[PDB]
RNA sequence: GCCCGGAUAGCUCAGUCGGUAGAGCAGGGGAUUGAAAAUCCCCGUGUCCUUGGUUCGAUUCCGAGUCCGGGCACCA
RNA sequence: AAAUUGAAGAGUUUGAUCAUGGCUCAGAUUGAACGCUGGCGGCAGGCCUAACACAUGCAAGUCGAACGGUAACAGGAAGAAGCUUGCUUCUUUGCUGACGAGUGGCGGACGGGUGAGUAAUGUCUGGGAAACUGCCUGAUGGAGGGGGAUAACUACUGGAAACGGUAGCUAAUACCGCAUAACGUCGCAAGACCAAAGAGGGGGACCUUCGGGCCUCUUGCCAUCGGAUGUGCCCAGAUGGGAUUAGCUAGUAGGUGGGGUAACGGCUCACCUAGGCGACGAUCCCUAGCUGGUCUGAGAGGAUGACCAGCCACACUGGAACUGAGACACGGUCCAGACUCCUACGGGAGGCAGCAGUGGGGAAUAUUGCACAAUGGGCGCAAGCCUGAUGCAGCCAUGCCGCGUGUAUGAAGAAGGCCUUCGGGUUGUAAAGUACUUUCAGCGGGGAGGAAGGGAGUAAAGUUAAUACCUUUGCUCAUUGACGUUACCCGCAGAAGAAGCACCGGCUAACUCCGUGCCAGCAGCCGCGGUAAUACGGAGGGUGCAAGCGUUAAUCGGAAUUACUGGGCGUAAAGCGCACGCAGGCGGUUUGUUAAGUCAGAUGUGAAAUCCCCGGGCUCAACCUGGGAACUGCAUCUGAUACUGGCAAG
């Protein structure tokens, strides 16, 4: 027995960017904590602006878009990332998964090198829709000096082909929000003013055949084995009959749940992470490299033929060709896996800056048609960008 | 099963369990006459004894206070101990 | 136990984790079991077409 | 079930005719009767005492059509009758509905029988029987369904039955489009092309 | 999802952690045999991690990834 | 409606042979798994591992026709107020429908689940003698009067919560005493001694506070004696292993007295005597719920108790006690133990081996299904309420059977593959083509039965108060399906959607090619494979099975391979090195007598289910089910006495 979440207005899966020391988990918190009291009607309270062990202990951020709450157009949930190189998988995964991010600065540093890292991904795999908040103005004491530091954005924006000034660059101070002072209380929930309308609007699949990507997996003690992610396309009722394809042997279960954020969901919907129990299934057998669909829609390939695009140096791409024989990393919205790539007839390498057709080979299978996107990876960089011109078997 | 949806049916045994032991100790104690008339040696103060003993001793057969056929065999074993005496 | 591996192509290693059923073979010494292809981390035998049933081979496809 | 595949394949390695696929080729033309299946059809046949066993089996498994489940279901049953096994296996071969359609000549093969019983046609007793297995009772009167009177094919078994024999425990008449079950199937008019005792020696070993 | 270790001849051991990678144990060829053992005479293996990089030079340095062992981590 | 169809051989020791003998093995079955494959339907089946631990839900209650009450809800009734105005607001009123909660009675100890313990005083089979009860039922009698208590409630009040605390009120089919008692109970008898309940329906008369009283009817109660389903006790036989498993006991054995018990006994206390039990198995340790019965095999014998069902034990662990007809109890109580959890830090909570669900273990296992429809069960005066009980869909080739995957036809056989002597041969009527039909599945339409009872109305009859009330039956028509868009039927294309798996050295049915060259592996054994392999891998072709296929394990057969059925021992493994001799076994021959053994006889019994014999039905089958037979034996007793046994004589 548990409480229903319920379906009026549209969802939609959002997330902090930036460097470390910036303001990424300050800024999630202090968001939502002025949201509560001046959409939602509350007045300031202390359980609003701290919250309990058991909520931090599952929505660990890096796995959990860990705070859900509603806005006058939307309702929005909202994920904290690494501002460090030392875990990069899950910011990088979730710019392919959002409709636009929140890219977090704090005046006293300016743009550090994560900050110049993560406003790429908005061309390379997500989506160009990127709103912008200055942090620890407060500590500046004059304001055209606050002006000179936010030049350095306006530079960085124009760096990724961002419009320099046309970009809505909130100005705040994070942590005097979050505590309750009443200039910067007063000066975070304009962000939200934006937000409900520089994406302008996010839009939902869900006409069309069901097709959750998994992107994480849960164990509920005592009714099973949860799978949950961005559904990408179509609709969800509880009792659907459901195939996973993927890595593994293609299996038919019932979707015996459906929820999102720990409460009852009475449609899974298009565009959302969503989660779901399915009948049959334990945590043991049951892996990322997983999709969950509509019956017969979609089957696994480890072979496909595409078009490849080889970034240029300007971009951040190679200044060195691109090799036959190579092992990049690919991604796929929810999902990263490695092949081995193949070029045309006597094309020993592509240059920087150019387009080649190419033939993959995974090192496992995964659920896959034409039209789906990629990137590609050796690391340090992305190296190119393409499209899945038809699978292989 | 673990439980059950009531529990109220151990609180009316509660009530029942004190409300039995409250006048079955009565009817058990009075017995100290007959056994004191039997140590005093004398067949007449030993009857006299069971005389007062006879009416809480069928009675509490009749009634629940031991229940059962308990009041016959205690009539017949109370006889068979005074009829030693003269 | 020693379990004999039929059919030529091994994947298993020093920790691969696999299902054996009984193989009679006093050929060689000890040897009452067999290692069942195509279960757990033991995959099919290369290059077999008369086998499905046997060597985890599964049907051949086009 | 039936057997789906290619019908004078059975012919050619038991070296008989077995009454089904009872068409013809042009001018004989690859007929191929009289010799043993594949590459090395041109050796000459040889023999052992499982041989013999297994070989009379599957001659009378190919005459009536049936299943190894079935006819290892039909001996079981034969050896809970009284009388002696053999001849009580080859009654209840003698007796099932598909096997008395060929009979009475409605199926000019097994498996044309087999498909007019699979397709709703005979009722008997006046009440409808669709499965093969069904056990034809004395006296009772086989009659085939209105939708099932057009197969064209049935219309020429008839024909394809004159100037063929019919078992003496029934009579039919091809005018009705009905025949007459007319007694109890009789094993002392009609037996497979074998010997029944060895069929059921092998079951010991 | 993160962190750690493992990819010199079949095996082992060495080798300026940039400058034709060396030796042993075992093995291959030839002779002998119908074959093998044994013997007698000739001779080879290096996935010197895949793949990208740094450089005047990669075996040895740096990122990427795969597999295998070990650690850390979660329950819509 | 009786009755059988049941009994096997094979490969393998050497140069060759006979005999001996192990090993491998064909067959059947399992709550079986693994790996491949898979379309449709019925009925059957799904922990057989950790008695290992469970989140969360849901699963024994119920009766206003025992009592006090009126929280909730509607209603009536009455009050009050307003153009909500002859309709409407607010209030009151247990007054009525009605019911939250309280008191009270009866039942929750049944069903369902688990198989841990237990070789058992439990169980099985058959009997014995000192017993008892829910509740039904036979029969006989009865119902006097009074008191006392207290929850709900009332007020006051603590704690975070659990949990409540203080003081006040009062009802009963509740509580308690007295009265009063049998064929009752005790007492040898005189005599003494013991019980209890009402409630409800309804009318002419009659009282009357118009409440109630009286009456009658119905239903319930109490006492006592009988019957009956149910239950307890006792006794004999039977009940796995270790004797390298030889002593065990006074906490016993026997008795006497008391106590205790429903009754019975070292049950239990005490005394007195010293006995009791064992190698025809005490004791000790190991294993293990049993049984009906299930499987296997000619059966004997073995395995074996599972799916169902009879019985037994158990319910996270350990101790105790109780309520009561009955329970150290699954659903309950106190206490302890362990773990886990809440908490305001003071304090508290809990045990899926119900049902669905989950983690874990492991070779391996359904959906927090659905439902009032029908069955049983508890309360219910009845309407009604309860129920994870019950029924029934879902999931899965887990079980068994049935059905289909096309069929009829069809060649100068044509391409292609395969083999080849290069002629042809073959795959194969197989394909194409020609002809027919669509079962099943599909799509659409139609559509039986599980439904009886039960509701209300109404008639006549009976009960009775002349009378209602009450009740038996009839009749009218009111009404009831989860499964479910059901079973089943009808239309309609159209071959359309339905073959994979293992096998081809021998045992073992299936041969040819190519590569491989003691390699890859190949078999269960014997074995194969070291460049002309039906034994390998692939190919084609062949064999066999089929929506299943192979393989592994497990059990049983084959085995007579521990030989009653059914063996050997000079020497095949094998006769005690010898004597003497107790235990135990075995004992000439004749007369009488006896009858334990044996044999004949009869009566009682071993339910169901299972098998058999003979049917019936669901189309057939699987499946379901009827009737009839079956049940080797046991108990007790009647007859016989040839013979073995006994006793006596010779």
């Amino acid at each position: 027995s548990k409480e229903k979440f319920e379906r009026t207005k549209p969802h939609v899966n959002v997330g902090t960017i930036g460097h470390v020391d910036h303001g990424k988990t300050t800024l999630t918190a202090a968001i939502t904590t002025v949201l509560a009291k001046t959409y939602g009607g509350a007045a300031r309270a202390f359980d609003q602006i701290d919250n309990a062990p058991e909520e931090k202990a599952r929505g660990i951020t890096i796995n959990t878009s860990h705070v859900e709450y509603d806005t006058p157009t939307r309702h929005y949930a909202h994920v904290d990332c690494p501002g460090h190189a030392d875990y990069v998988k899950n910011m990088i995964t979730g710019a392919a998964q959002m409709d636009g991010a929140i890219l977090v600065v704090a005046a006293t540093d300016g743009p550090m090198p994560q900050t110049r890292e993560h406003i790429l991904l908005g061309r390379q795999v997500g989506v160009p829709y990127i709103i912008v908040f200055l942090n620890k103005c407060d500590m500046v004491d004059d304001e055209e000096l606050l002006e000179l530091v936010e030049m350095e954005v306006r530079e960085l924006l124009s760096q990724y082909d961002f419009p320099g000034d046309d970009t809505p660059i909130v100005r705040g101070s994070a942590l005097k929000a979050l505590e309750g002072d009443a200039e910067w209380e007063a000066k975070i929930l304009e962000l939200a003013g934006f937000l409900d309308s520089y994406i302008p609007e996010p839009e939902r699949a869900i006409d069309k055949p069901f097709l959750l990507p998994i992107e994480d997996v849960f164990s509920i003690s005592g009714r099973g084995t949860v799978v949950t992610g961005r559904v990408e396309r179509g609709i969800i009722k509880v009792g659907e009959e459901v195939e996973i394809v993927g890595i593994k042997e293609t299996q038919k279960s019932t979707c015996t749940g459906v929820e999102m954020f720990r409460k009852l969901l009475d449609e899974g919907r298009a565009g959302e992470n969503v989660g779901v129990l399915l009948r049959g299934i334990k945590r043991e057998e049951i892996e990322r490299g997983q999709v969950l669909a509509k019956p017969g829609t979609i089957k696994p390939h480890t072979k496909f033929e595409s078009e490849v695009y080889i970034l240029s140096k300007d971009e951040g791409g190679r200044h060195t060709p691109f090799f036959k024989g190579y092992r990049p990393q690919f991604y796929f919205r929810t999902t990263d896996v490695t092949g081995t790539i193949e070029l045309p007839e006597g094309v020993e390498m592509v240059m920087p800056g150019d387009n080649i057709k190419m033939v993959v080979t995974l090192i496992h299978p995964i659920a896959m048609d034409d039209g789906l996107r990629f990137a590609i990876r050796e690391g340090g960089r992305t190296v190119g960008a393409g499209v899945v011109a038809k699978v292989l078997s | 099963a673990n439980i059950k949806s009531a529990k109220k049916r151990a609180i009316q045994s509660e009530k029942a369990r004190k409300h039995n032991a409250s006048r079955r100790s009565m009817m058990r104690t009075f017995i100290k006459k007959v056994y004191a008339a039997i140590e005093a040696g004398d067949k007449a103060a030993a009857q006299k004894a069971f005389n007062e003993m006879q009416p809480i001793v069928d009675r509490q057969a009749a009634k629940g206070l031991i229940h059962k056929n308990k009041a016959a065999r205690h009539k017949a074993n109370l006889t068979a101990q005074i009829n030693k005496l003269a | 136990v020693t379990s004999y591996i039929g059919g030529e192509g091994h994947n298993l290693q020093e920790h691969s984790v696999i299902l054996i059923r009984g193989g009679r073979v006093k050929d060689l010494p000890g040897v009452r079991y067999h290692t069942v292809r195509g279960a757990l981390d033991c995959s099919g035998v290369k290059d077999r077409k008369q086998a499905r049933s046997k060597y985890g081979v599964k049907r051949p496809k086009a | 079930a039936r057997y789906l595949g290619p019908k004078l394949k059975l012919s050619r390695r038991e070296g008989t005719d077995l009454f089904l696929k009872s068409g013809v080729r042009a001018i004989d033309t690859k007929c191929k009767i009289e010799q043993a299946p594949g590459q090395h059809g041109a050796r000459k046949p040889r023999l052992s005492d499982y041989g013999v066993q297994l070989r009379e089996k599957q001659k009378v498994r190919r005459i009536y059509g049936v299943l190894e489940r079935q006819f290892r279901n039909y001996y079981k049953e034969a050896a809970r009758l009284k009388g002696n096994t053999g001849e009580n296996l080859l009654a209840l071969l003698e007796g099932r509905l598909d096997n008395v359609v060929y009979r009475m000549g409605f199926g000019a093969t097994r498996a044309e029988a087999r498909q007019l019983v699979s397709h709703k046609a005979i009722m008997v007793n006046g009440r409808v029987v669709n499965i093969a297995s069904y056990q034809v009772s004395p006296n009772d009167v086989v009659s085939i369904r209105e939708k099932a009177k057009k197969q064209s094919r049935v219309k020429a078994a008839l024909e394809l039955a004159e100037q063929r024999e019919k078992p003496t425990w029934l009579e039919v008449d091809a005018g009705k489009m009905e025949g007459t079950f007319k007694r109890k199937p009789e094993r002392s008019d009609l037996s497979a092309d074998i010997n029944e005792h060895l069929i059921v020696e092998l079951y010991s070993k």
